[PDB]
């Protein structure tokens, strides 16, 4: 019974610790998947002034 | 370029999140096995 109680404590200690370890990454990824939308706008923004730099040269050609 | 590389690693981390949950649920089943015995 002590062996099983130690097994129960060993399982329960990892059980709750893994839940906290998983949820801290999971909730962090929820902001990270939201950051993907920001990265979608970031890709939109970065290419925007790249074409503006092209347009900075393009209208000079006119 | 950084938009895709970061997002791709997010999916891999999200894949690990499901893997951690599977171990968590199995640990509860292992705990239930200990409880029954």
């Amino acid at each position: 019974i002590d062996e099983l109680t130690t097994r129960k404590c060993s399982v329960d200690a990892r059980l709750q610790a893994e839940n906290e370890r998983a949820e801290r990454q999971d909730r962090g990824l929820k902001e990270a998947e939201t950051t993907y939308a920001k990265l979608v706008e970031s890709q939109k923004t970065l290419v925007d002034f790249v074409r503006k730099e092209y347009e900075d040269t393009k209208h000079q050609k006119y | 370029g950084s938009f895709d590389e970061i997002s791709q690693y997010i999916q891999e981390l999200e894949e690990e999140r499901r893997l951690t949950e599977s171990s968590i649920r199995k640990m509860e089943k292992e705990k239930s096995d200990l409880n029954e015995k």
